[PDB]
């Protein structure tokens, strides 16, 4: 690439694979989190720490449903929010034009010697 | 100690004379130094195979 | 350097927290005259 | 000096083992047509065996 | 270093269950030799798993790190007896440790700045904690704001150079440069606060008199480093207003170190004469940090990791002598040799460590400190040479004067050395006679 | 390299390290030369190791020219930024050290 | 007393570097009349 | 000899998280497999992609 | 007490290690095993481990190199350690009507 | 809310009025929902069994009452000069309306009614007081494009609210100098960012709403009864203090998450010395909150004998801890969050 297209820099072509934990990172977080609340509450009533396990299966069902569900919000966000930024770039292409790249061999940047 | 100390000229011209001073007169010294090597150094007055502290 | 540093400026911040509880011992009508003044001062303005 | 010496005899066993019985390796050209793995660029077999097994490849880092 | 952090969050549940404190400090130690197997890194960032990598200095300071945490727990002995909240200490000791790792591994910037703030909390817990004194509450009040006012207006430096270059990443940081005087203030006063330089030093000392060995260590051996590891990742894109402004920090840190060195040969107490020792010392540590030099970055993180382990292991006699002595200055502890003869051994090869000790780490992390300070101008050899001097005339009177003479005759019976102590004191000794062999893993972070 | 990119500036600073790490064993070198041709000719070692000194300050100058100055951190890009400067230098002024 | 003469040894391998190697006995009949090795030399006297 | 008593086998659980280090720094590793052989140091020229890979 | 204990000392009067002052069962295991993972494996198997570690950092390699390189460079004209960082017809050389005041800096 | 069922006619009246002034796209409906709002919350805040809980309710009333007669004085001008319902361009008049504003919400310099009737109050109304009636007032500042008035205001609120707390040792006027400090960085985001004020509001008002918890179960009205209040176990105090650094903004709790937001929006906005003026003002803050945070941290105190057990409501102590769990950990749902893309 010769040049730096916004409209190539934006456009997500498929090559960035997702990671491991990417679909299922924030799920287990939130049920973690909500299995640590219920441990919590039992162990300020002064109950055994895994004593009430309802409460601890309920919590973590609830984390859980909540880590899913605000994970598709927070990507149809995402998606969305990508898609006002190329919408953006192609309604105005006059503030956002195509800029020639610029190789080291043509820059004088000035060099910081010690000494 | 320190509720004992009050603002007083020989205690301002002790901390004066015993720790801003030399401070001053040594950073003074080391940007007086640097600054003629760096002249010296910039201008191009040493040549590349008789300069002090190549590293090598 | 702790004149310039911790304790006096804890002895500093002391000082100007026992000045400024001194500002809300009145009662309620000098705060309020305060505010009547910020608007009589922006109303002057307004004229001009 | 008892847990020194429980650290140091097997130590002393697997260098024994491994400068005597497998041996180092040799200096050669490489082959036009051989690409040399990751593990063949040192000598030792301890060396060896750590790259080989334990340790990351350069390339994989890079 | 996913494998490192998860068995320390694994680690974590030890704490609830009683009588576990030795397994928690066996499986750390099995922590730190895993991790002396995990040597493979160099220059570039390596084992890239989740923002989390390691270059040569990186793979250092976490092994330092590692290893001044589980000595740690083998110093804190006193947490053990008198049951005094061992749980919530093994807690405190293992969440710093994930935070010191986390802010060490950190690829970018802001996770070193994010975890670099969170390990002032359990310092804190520490402080307030596991002291003997009731100035507690001056000395982590101290830290916490000796720390915070000075690291506050980073947050705006990072955001600065986040909004200037668009990440925090350190190579492409390298890329670019600056010319803005505010922006390099911000990006190296909250280091030349957190390591101490000779005008910001106050909480130091303040920090380590009070603080329990399992938080006077934390502080000498580590948490010094945080200030220095930053300006190693700072100072490589502000190179120009470095050579603008170094000389200004140059002298004073050349200044301090010898008036440091004057001060601790005028003071009585033993905590605070090793407080004020990791002044002078990271003193040359900062002054060879502004000269750019490669030999200046190389000699510098030997000192500060060879520095690391000679002033933990200097903190851990501090505690042994304190303990039997109920009180600890230079006027009770005066000649312990006829009490504890075992103990001076460890007692001199720990002292001659803290200045050139011929062959320790120390002497190798010096002798290239002051190839950068000599080379960089002909003036500093004049505050070096009396530096040094007053530095082991300091330093000599520490062991002289606590280790030769006459008993004190006031004092009461007490117990003598055990199998802990001297196990302790090895472990401090020997790794710094001993990594010299490889020095390069400690020499070459470039 | 272009500006912008940075998979192409690890592999350009990388060449470049590896370069230097090769300069500094060919002055390593070249000095264990001259010291093995001082300890061979303990007597007269004014005569043969003349010439290997001269190769020796050879070596130093050039290896000056090419990193020297850059400090703790060199990039690929610093050293090219002192060579075209150096470049202009000698185009304009002369050499340095004869003056201007 | 030592002390001065370590502190006169450790600034003379700080100037020593200028050629590389701190072996100096392959160095000193060379460098007999160089400022630098002078002053290498009187850091060293003064150490002895 | 050791000293590790009946109170060692709760150890499992910091190997149990090992080893899901490990297996995360492998699944990572198989993340990042854009340039495995493509780079300009260690990759060979078109026409010899039938070997296995490197790493 | 009576010199007859002193000369035939009993098993259960024991003087206690560092780590456990309640039981000496504690301590004869705590002793053992903290001796195992420090001494036995950091510093004695952790130090075999990285006295055969690999060129990790490449100084052999690098020694091998130069070598190599002063093996080459001497049979050609090419002197021994090259200037420049690239070849001059490379740099393309701006003129000084294209610099105007810009700094130079050596 | 509390023993009577008109209170939370009270409450459904003080939503509706709220809801009704911030909804308002002219400044008379915004006005008439002030009026509601302050209908409903004059009886609560009012108990004849108490004599400083009437005077509260009183300067309450007079506050509210001269603040919206001149925000109505200063709507009737912009509507009788600018017959629209904004200013195309900004003038006096605006600032008199932000003014008038600014006397509801309690920043400085027209704070002082807020720390001096908040010793007369429970609570359960503080919290009613320094969250939900900060709504309405700073929701209507939105409006107004004024920079200079806006700046002074969040400079003498973070350097009065910071400053002003040190001297109080009872907790109502502490916090309510806590609130007054918190209110100028929410000042400060209201004019770069909605999104962001609207965030630092919500996190603010978590750690608001899981404070008086705290305190308005164990009935914790001075500093030294958090040194008498009795634990059955000391690490469960250690514990439940540590949201006080967490409302100081120190990371890796919840708490440093709205700061850290509203500093990463002002530096990207290109503001440097007012942001520069909030960390010095925010040291303060967590200067006053160590001096609770003494009452936990130093693990062992000489404590009254008398007392033996602790006594807790079942639903509010149960939902306390819920939210406890997430002013401490709650840095973990930092990939969770989709507002701040
Ligand atoms: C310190 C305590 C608070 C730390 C908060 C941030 C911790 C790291 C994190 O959650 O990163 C999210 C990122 C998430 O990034 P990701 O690459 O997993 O992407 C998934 C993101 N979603 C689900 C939104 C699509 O986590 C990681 O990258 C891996 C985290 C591994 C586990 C780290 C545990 C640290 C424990 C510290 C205890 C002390
Ligand atoms: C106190 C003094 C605060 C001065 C703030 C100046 C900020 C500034 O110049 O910003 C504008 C400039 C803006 O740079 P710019 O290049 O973006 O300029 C934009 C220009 N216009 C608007 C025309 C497009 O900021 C900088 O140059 C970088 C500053 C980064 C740091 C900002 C906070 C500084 C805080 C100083 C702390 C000093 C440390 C010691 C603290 C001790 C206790 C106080
Ligand atoms: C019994 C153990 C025998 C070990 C052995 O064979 O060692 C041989 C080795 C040398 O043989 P070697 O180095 O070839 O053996 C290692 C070989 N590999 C890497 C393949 C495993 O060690 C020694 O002879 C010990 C040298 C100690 C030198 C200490 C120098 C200290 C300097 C301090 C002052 C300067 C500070 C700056
Ligand atoms: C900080 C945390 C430290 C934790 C403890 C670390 C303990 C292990 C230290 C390992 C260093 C080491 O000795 O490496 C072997 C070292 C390093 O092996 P090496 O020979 O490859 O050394 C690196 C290569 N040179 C020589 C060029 C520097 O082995 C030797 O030096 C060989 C002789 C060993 C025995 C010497 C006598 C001992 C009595
Ligand atoms: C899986 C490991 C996850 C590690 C992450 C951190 C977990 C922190 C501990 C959570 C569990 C806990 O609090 O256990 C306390 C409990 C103490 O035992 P106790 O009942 O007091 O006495 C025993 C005699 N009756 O301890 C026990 O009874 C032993 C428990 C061993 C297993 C611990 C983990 C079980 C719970 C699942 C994960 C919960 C994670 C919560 C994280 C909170 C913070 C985010
Ligand atoms: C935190 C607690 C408080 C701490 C207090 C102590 C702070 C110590 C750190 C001080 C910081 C550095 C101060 C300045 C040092 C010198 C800087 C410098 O480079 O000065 C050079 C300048 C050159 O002078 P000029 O004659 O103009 O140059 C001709 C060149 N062809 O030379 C000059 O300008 C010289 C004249 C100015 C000298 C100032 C000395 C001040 C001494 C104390 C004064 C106290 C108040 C009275
Ligand atoms: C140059 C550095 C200047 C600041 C130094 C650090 C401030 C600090 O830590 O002050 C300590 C002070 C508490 O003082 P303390 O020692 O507890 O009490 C002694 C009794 N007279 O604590 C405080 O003063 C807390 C408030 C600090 C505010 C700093 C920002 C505004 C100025
Ligand atoms: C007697 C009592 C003490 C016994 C102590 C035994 C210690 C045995 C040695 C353990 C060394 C572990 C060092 C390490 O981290 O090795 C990592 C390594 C990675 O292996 P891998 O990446 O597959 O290598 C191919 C890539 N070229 O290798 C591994 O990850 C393999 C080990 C996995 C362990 C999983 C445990 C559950
Ligand atoms: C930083 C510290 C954050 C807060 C940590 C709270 C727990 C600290 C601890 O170790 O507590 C030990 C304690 C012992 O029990 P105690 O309360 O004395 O009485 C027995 C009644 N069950 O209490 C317990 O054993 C109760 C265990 C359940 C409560 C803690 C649940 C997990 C908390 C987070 C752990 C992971 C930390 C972050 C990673
Ligand atoms: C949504 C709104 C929900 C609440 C609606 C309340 C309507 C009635 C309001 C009222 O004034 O009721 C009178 C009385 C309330 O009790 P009151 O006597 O005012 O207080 C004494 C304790 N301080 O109420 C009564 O005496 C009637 C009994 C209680 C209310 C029942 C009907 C509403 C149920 C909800
Ligand atoms: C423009 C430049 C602005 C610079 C601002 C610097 C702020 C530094 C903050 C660091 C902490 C300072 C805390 C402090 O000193 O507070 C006390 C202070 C004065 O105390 P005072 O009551 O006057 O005591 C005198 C009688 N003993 O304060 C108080 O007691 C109350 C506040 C009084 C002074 C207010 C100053 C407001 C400045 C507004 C600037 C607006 C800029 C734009 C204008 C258009
Ligand atoms: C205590 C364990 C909690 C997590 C259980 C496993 C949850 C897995 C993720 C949620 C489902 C994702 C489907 C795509
Ligand atoms: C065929 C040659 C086999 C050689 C085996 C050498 C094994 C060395 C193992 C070193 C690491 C040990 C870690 C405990
Ligand atoms: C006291 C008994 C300890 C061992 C059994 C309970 C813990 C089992 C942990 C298993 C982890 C995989
Ligand atoms: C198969 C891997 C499971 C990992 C679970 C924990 C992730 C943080």
């Amino acid at each position: 690439s010769a040049v730096n297209d916004p409209l190539e820099l934006l456009t997500n072509k498929g090559t960035h694979e997702p990671s491991f934990l990417s679909p299922i990172w924030n799920p287990i977080a939130c049920g973690v989190a909500g299995v640590g609340a219920a441990i919590f509450i039992n162990w300020g009533f002064r109950k055994p720490v895994f004593s009430g396990i309802q409460k601890h299966i309920a919590f973590g069902a609830i984390g859980v449903g909540a880590g899913a569900y605000f994970d598709q919000k927070r990507n149809e966000y995402l998606a969305k929010r990508d898609a006002v930024l190329r919408h953006y770039i192609e309604l105005h292409p006059d503030d956002f034009p195509v800029k020639e790249r610029k190789t080291y061999g043509q820059v004088l940047e000035s060099w910081v010697p010690v000494r | 100690n320190y509720e004992h100390f009050k603002p007083t000229g020989k205690s301002f011209r002790t901390g004066l004379f015993a720790v801003v001073l030399p401070i001053a007169l040594y950073a003074w010294a080391l940007k007086a130094e640097r600054d003629g090597r760096e002249e010296k150094y910039r201008t191009g007055q040493v040549a590349y195979k008789d300069r002090q502290f190549k590293f090598i | 350097s702790e004149y310039f540093g911790g304790q006096h400026l804890y002895q500093k911040l002391s000082m100007y927290s026992k000045t400024l509880f001194l500002m809300h011992n009145n009662s309620l009508k000098i705060y309020l005259l305060l505010f009547v003044f910020w608007i009589l001062i922006l109303l002057i303005l307004l004229f001009l | 000096h008892f847990y020194v010496m429980l650290g140091v005899i097997p130590v002393t066993a697997l260098v024994l083992y491994a400068n005597i019985f497998v041996g180092p390796a040799q200096l050669a050209e490489i082959p036009e047509g051989y690409e040399p793995k990751h593990w063949e660029y040192e000598k030792h077999p301890i060396s060896r065996f750590i790259s080989r097994y334990i340790l990351n490849s350069d390339q994989q880092n890079y | 270093m996913l494998k490192i952090i998860f068995f320390l969050l694994f680690l974590i549940p030890f704490c609830f269950i009683n009588n576990m404190y030795w397994m928690v400090q066996i499986m750390m130690f099995f922590i730190s030799f895993i991790f002396l197997l995990m040597n493979n890194f160099m220059n570039y960032w390596s084992e890239i798993s989740y923002f989390l990598g390691c270059d040569m200095l990186s793979y250092g300071l976490i092994l330092l790190s590692l290893w001044i945490c589980s000595l740690m727990l083998l110093a804190s002995e006193m947490i053990n007896k008198h049951n005094n909240y061992k749980n919530l200490f093994l807690l405190n000791i293992i969440i710093l440790l994930l935070l010191l790792i986390l802010t060490f591994s950190s690829m970018s910037l802001f996770m070193f700045y994010l975890f670099f703030e969170s390990s002032l909390i359990p310092t804190l817990f520490l402080i307030l904690g596991w002291g003997y004194q009731p100035e507690r509450l001056q000395a982590g009040l101290y830290l916490l704001f000796y720390t915070l006012l000075v690291s506050l207006p980073m947050l705006i430096g990072i955001f600065y150079v986040m909004n200037k270059i668009g990440s925090m990443n350190f190579y492409l940081m390298n890329n670019f440069m600056f010319n803005y005087d505010l922006l390099y203030f911000c990006l190296l006063c909250a280091f030349l606060v957190k390591m101490p330089m000779f005008l910001v030093h106050l909480w130091l000392p303040k920090a380590h008199v009070e603080a329990p060995v399992s938080g006077s260590m934390i502080l000498a051996g580590i948490m010094l480093k945080l200030g220095g590891y930053g300006m190693l990742r700072v100072i490589s894109f502000l190179q120009l207003m470095n050579l603008k402004y170094s000389f200004v920090w140059i002298s004073i840190s050349l200044v301090g170190g010898v008036l440091v060195s004057l001060v601790c040969l005028r003071q009585t107490d033993l905590k605070a004469l090793i407080a004020y020792s990791s002044v002078a010392h990271m003193g040359i540590v900062l002054s060879g940090l502004l000269t750019m030099t490669y030999w200046g970055l190389c000699g510098s993180y030997t000192l500060m990791i060879a520095h690391g382990l000679c002033s933990s292991g200097l903190f851990c006699l501090a505690n042994v002598s304190y303990e039997r002595l109920g009180s600890r200055s230079m006027l009770i502890n005066k000649g312990l040799l006829n009490f504890m003869p075992s103990m001076t051994l460890w007692w001199f090869l720990l002292s001659s460590a803290n200045m050139a000790a011929p062959p320790t780490l120390n002497l190798l992390g010096e002798i290239s400190l002051l190839n950068s300070i000599v080379s960089w101008s002909w003036i500093s050899m004049i505050l070096l040479s009396f530096l040094s001097f007053f530095s082991a005339a300091y330093t000599l009177y520490l062991y002289s004067f606590s280790q030769h003479g006459k008993l004190f005759s006031g004092v009461y019976s007490f117990s003598s050395g055990k199998i802990r102590e001297y196990l302790l004191m090895l472990l401090h000794w020997l790794p710094l006679n001993l990594l010299i062999l490889k020095s390069e893993s400690f020499m070459l972070w470039l | 390299c272009y500006t912008d990119d940075a998979v192409c500036r690890f592999e350009a600073d990388q060449q470049f390290r590896r370069d230097r790490m090769v300069d500094n064993e060919i002055v390593n070198i070249l000095r264990q030369r001259f010291e093995d041709c001082t300890l061979y000719e303990a007597p007269d070692h004014m005569v043969k190791c003349r010439p290997l000194m001269d190769q020796y300050e050879k070596a130093t100058e050039n290896w000056f020219i090419k990193y020297g100055d850059l400090g703790g951190y060199a990039n690929a890009k610093t050293a090219y930024m002192k060579q075209k400067h150096r470049l202009i230098w000698e185009r304009r002024h002369g050499p340095v050290g004869s003056g201007m | 007393s030592n002390r001065i003469g370590d502190v006169a040894l450790l600034l003379s391998i700080a100037w020593m570097l200028n050629y590389g190697s701190w072996n100096y006995i392959f160095y000193l009949e060379i460098m007999q009349n160089e400022f630098e090795m002078l002053m290498i030399g009187s850091l060293v006297m003064l150490a002895a | 000899v050791l000293g590790l008593d009946k109170r060692a086998l709760w150890g499992a659980l910091p190997l149990l998280g090992f080893a899901i280090g490990h297996f995360l720094d492998k699944k990572e590793t198989e993340r990042m497999t854009m340039f495995r052989d493509k780079s300009a140091l260690y990759g060979r020229p078109a026409g010899s992609e039938g070997k296995a890979p490197s790493w | 007490l009576t010199t007859e204990d002193f000369a035939n000392p009993s098993p259960k009067n024991w003087q206690s290690y560092g780590f456990d002052y309640k039981d000496q069962v504690e301590d004869r295991k705590a002793t053992k095993s903290t001796f195992f993972v420090t001494v036995t494996l950091c510093l004695v198997w952790g130090s075999f481990y990285w006295a055969y570690l690999p060129d990790t950092q490449f100084r052999n390699w690098a020694q091998r190199e130069g070598f190599l390189e002063l093996r080459r460079r001497e049979l050609a004209g090419v002197d021994l350690v090259s200037p420049n960082y690239v070849d001059p017809a490379s740099i393309t050389l701006p003129s000084d009507e294209d610099l105007g005041d810009t700094e130079i800096i050596i | 809310m509390f023993n009577n069922s008109s209170k939370i006619l009270f409450i459904t009246i003080m939503i509706i009025g709220t809801l009704i002034t911030v909804t308002s796209n002219s400044w008379l409906g915004a006005w008439m929902g002030l009026e509601i709002n302050l209908l409903s919350f004059i009886p609560l805040l009012s108990d004849n069994n108490n004599l400083m809980s009437t005077e509260a309710s009183l300067k309450y009333f007079l506050t509210q009452v001269l603040a919206s007669t001149v925000l109505l004085f200063s709507s009737i001008l912009l509507m009788l000069k600018n017959n629209m319902n904004n200013e195309i361009n900004e003038s006096f008049t605006s600032m008199i309306i932000m003014s008038a504003l600014l006397l509801k919400s309690g920043a400085a310099p027209f704070h002082f009614w807020f720390p001096n009737m908040m010793e007369g109050l429970t609570w359960m109304n503080a919290l009613m007081l320094m969250t939900w009636q900060k709504i309405a007032p700073l929701m209507l500042i939105s409006y107004l494009n004024i920079k200079y008035l806006l700046l002074i205001s969040v400079i003498l609120s973070v350097i009065i609210g910071a400053i002003g707390g040190l001297n109080q040792t009872s907790l109502r006027k502490l916090m309510a100098f806590s609130s007054i400090n918190h209110l100028g960085w929410m000042l400060s985001s209201l004019m770069i960012s909605e999104s962001i004020w609207l965030i630092y509001f919500f996190f603010y008002s978590f750690l608001s709403f899981v404070l008086t918890f705290m305190f308005n179960i164990f009935k914790l009205f001075h500093l030294n009864q958090l040194f008498s209040w009795f634990v059955n176990s000391k690490i469960l105090k250690f514990t439940l203090f540590m949201n006080f650094l967490s409302l100081g903004g120190l990371p890796p709790f919840l708490g440093f998450l709205p700061k850290w937001l509203v500093i990463q929006q002002l530096t990207l906005c290109n503001q440097y010395f007012m942001l520069t003026l909030m960390m010095m003002s925010t040291l303060i803050t967590l200067f006053f909150y160590l001096r609770i945070c003494y009452s936990a941290f130093m693990m062992n105190y000489f404590e009254n004998n008398w007392i033996m057990k602790m006594n807790m409501n079942s639903i509010n102590y149960n939902m306390y801890m819920i939210m406890t769990f997430f002013s401490i950990f709650g840095l973990f749902l930092i990939s969770l969050f989709y507002f701040m893309f």
